[PDB]
């Protein structure tokens, strides 16, 4: 082995999971309610219109 | 009302697929993180 | 190595501050959305009130309900707060420190929002009545719409800052 | 995964369900009776008229 | 609630890796400690 | 009747999530307690 103090590969995996986290949360949150905008983290101009 | 319908609508067809993809990605990431944690035990084997 | 560890810890603290800000923004945005719903409710029934078919006694009940809605708007504006800080009490600025080095912060702007700030503050339909209720209410609603737009923009900026900081910390 | 104590996603889901149920109750109570006004918390002036 | 979740949350994803790494380092340290206790034995050959 | 229902209402949606969280925490605690009991084992190998 080469790295024993730090699991940088684990850090990479955790970053990938964290990146997927936002997509999963947004998808399920938008699925729960009818509105696509949902308190617009999304496009603001469409929300105003 | 028809005009409003386009701007905001769940469009469940895309949303269910996106949710499935995100679930698969999360499960795969956790599974591979398991093997990542299992990797470094060869260090102990090298000692003895 | 010591410098790198100090940098990593500073970036982690900056990410935590960014999370604090990203929560503050969404709380304030929800409060203003709930305020805007009241403006819409005002809109429909002032539209029906403007019609001359309704008798004089009708306008009194309409104005009573209008005053109730306006008082509710003022109350929700005054009440809402985050961690001992009233977001809508005064027009002001809050800076979120998202940089390990000194002075690198991202500004969040808040403006005071009460019944008077949006306009009318004296809205009457039974007389003398407001010269133009309707476009005044539309102008009021547009302001909260732009405010939500700004909060959404800063929300996205903080999200991007968090993901950038995560990538930078992992690489370091 | 990060969600451990407060299942925030399901929590917003439950929040959405309540906002749905309010309109569901209003719709069903308006449909059951022939009166749309229904004890006017909705349109006081129309009910007086 | 979702705000306090950020301040107060276990985040097992990082904690389990820390636990595993600490255990690996612990067993490595104990093994090298045993091999270190083995070290001073060479004096006996010198004496006789 | 509605007044009484408001004071004492089940609203299964929140309690099902709470109970599920409860067994998740319980099973995680038992799993980590296994490793907790495992921790002092290596002293035996430390002995010799």
């Amino acid at each position: 082995a080469q790295v024993i103090n730090t699991n940088s590969l684990s850090l990479i995996t955790q970053n990938n999971i964290n990146k997927n986290q936002s997509a999963l949360s947004s998808s399920i949150e938008r699925l729960s309610s009818g509105l696509r905008i949902n308190s617009a983290k999304d496009d603001a101009a469409g929300q105003a219109i | 009302s028809e005009a409003q319908s386009r701007i905001q609508d769940a469009d469940y067809a895309t949303e269910v697929s996106n949710m499935s993809k995100a679930q698969i990605i999360q499960q795969a990431g956790n599974s591979v993180l398991a093997k990542a944690n299992q990797v470094p035990q060869q260090v102990l084997s090298l000692l003895q | 190595a010591n410098r790198f560890t100090s940098n990593i810890k500073g970036l982690t603290q900056a990410a935590r501050n960014a999370n604090d800000g990203i929560s503050v923004a969404q709380t304030t945005e929800g409060a203003l959305s709930e305020i805007n719903n009241n403006l819409q409710r005002i809109r429909e029934l002032t539209v029906q009130a403007s019609t001359g078919t309704n008798s004089d006694s009708d306008l009194d009940s309409i104005q009573d309900e209008i005053k109730s809605r306006l008082d509710e708007i003022d109350r929700v504006s005054g009440q809402t707060q985050f961690n001992g800080v009233n977001v809508l009490a005064k027009d002001g600025s809050m800076k979120i420190q998202v940089g390990a080095n000194d002075g690198q912060t991202i500004t969040i702007d808040l403006k005071k929002i009460d019944s008077d700030t949006l306009g009318l503050n004296g809205f009457n339909v039974n007389g003398e009545s407001t010269s133009d209720p309707l476009a005044a209410l539309d102008d009021a609603i547009s302001q909260i719409d732009k405010f939500r737009s700004s909060l959404g923009a800063v929300q996205n900026r903080l999200d991007s800052a968090v993901t950038n900081l995560n990538n930078t910390t992992t690489n370091l």
